[PDB]
């Protein structure tokens, strides 16, 4: 199927569709807009299974903080990394490789979801890669 | 109480661009409410939607408000209109589809890279490797010295950018040898090896 894994995607989020955006101060929250110019994001795999995301523009690392809390700092640390899984719905999932039973996402509102609130069949850890061009 | 149609659930509408995975089932919904009952009707792009339009057609259900596509394909992507109407007016919303297909494999190298190599000592050679994967990709290459000796592994310092070739700089006799580009996803591992000779 159509792409490739080393250009630059935009994640969207199933739970009110939004995408996943890192501001250049270091917010992260979603918006629907697909012309912002924060949502462009990398992803790249430190290991098997395991990836870091990084918000282009923002030139910031996605990372979850040990209250659960999202948010994207310049310099990438072991808070910056996530299990990406395919789930049988076929969207992904990233859960943090250091706090374990914490994943990636979004609330309806737009806002991130504590890591400390989401579960495995919430609507709300819901991602689907998509291109980020046109 | 006679009165012009009126979104009964604007929750369930707020979410405009909905972008699913190839083979789900797709809902539109647009809850609506007036006196005497509004009628529904459903567009794509505009115009209006046949059951012809897509392969198996489309399911409505009009106690749910509902447009109903099942296993979706990169051809349903496009604009859902839902026309509500009766005789004091008419009202609409517009949903955007976007479908993407995924693959559950394990990383696909191509055959062929890399390819072997040969030069005399002293000489310069590149090893490529290409890689096909959805679930993000993991690459790293090897030298057999099974004793391995890992080469370049990429990460966020050797970004993915620059890891598809490897560059083996004043060759010596030691670097003859198997080289292999590995590459892992959460789905499994795949390898191609390529030897490398070194002349007098």
């Amino acid at each position: 199927p159509p792409g490739h894994f080393k250009d630059p995607k935009r994640l969207y989020c199933k739970n009110g569709g939004f995408f996943l955006r890192i501001h250049p101060d270091g917010r992260v929250d979603g918006v629907r807009e697909k012309s912002d110019p924060h949502i462009k994001l990398q992803l790249q795999a430190e290991e098997r299974g395991v990836v870091s995301i990084k918000g282009v523009s923002a030139n910031r690392y996605l990372a979850m903080k040990e209250d659960g809390r999202l948010l994207a700092s310049k310099s990438v640390t072991d808070e910056c990394f996530f299990f990406e899984r395919l789930e049988s719905n076929n969207y992904n999932t990233y859960r943090s490789r250091k706090y374990t039973s914490w994943y990636v996402a979004l609330k309806r509102t737009g806002q991130y979801k504590l890591g400390s609130k989401t579960g495995p069949g919430q609507k709300a850890i819901l991602f689907l890669p998509m291109s980020a061009k046109s | 109480n006679k009165r012009a149609p009126y979104w009964t659930n604007t929750e369930k509408m707020e979410k405009r661009l909905h972008a699913v995975p190839a083979a789900n089932t797709v809902k539109f919904r647009c809850p609506a409410g007036g006196n005497p009952m509004p009628t529904m009707r459903w567009l794509k792009n505009g115009k209006e939607f046949k059951q012809e339009h897509r392969i198996g057609g489309y399911k409505v259900r009009n106690q749910h408000w509902s447009l109903i596509m099942e296993s979706v394909v990169p051809s349903d992507k496009g604009n859902y209109t839902c026309v509500v109407e009766n005789e004091y007016g008419s009202i609409n919303h517009t949903y955007h589809l976007d479908v993407v297909e995924r693959s559950r494999h394990r990383p696909i190298l191509q055959a062929g890279l890399p390819a072997n190599a040969s030069t005399v000592v002293g000489g310069d050679v590149e090893f490529v490797c290409k890689v096909y994967s959805d679930a993000q990709p993991h690459i790293q290459w090897i030298k057999h010295v099974p004793y391995l000796k890992v080469l370049k592994a990429a990460g966020v310092n050797t970004t993915d950018k620059e890891i598809e070739v490897l560059y083996i700089r004043n060759v010596t006799f030691e670097d003859a040898g198997e080289y292999t580009c590995l590459a892992g996803n959460s789905i499994g591992i795949s390898f191609h090896s390529a030897w490398l000779t070194v002349l007098p």
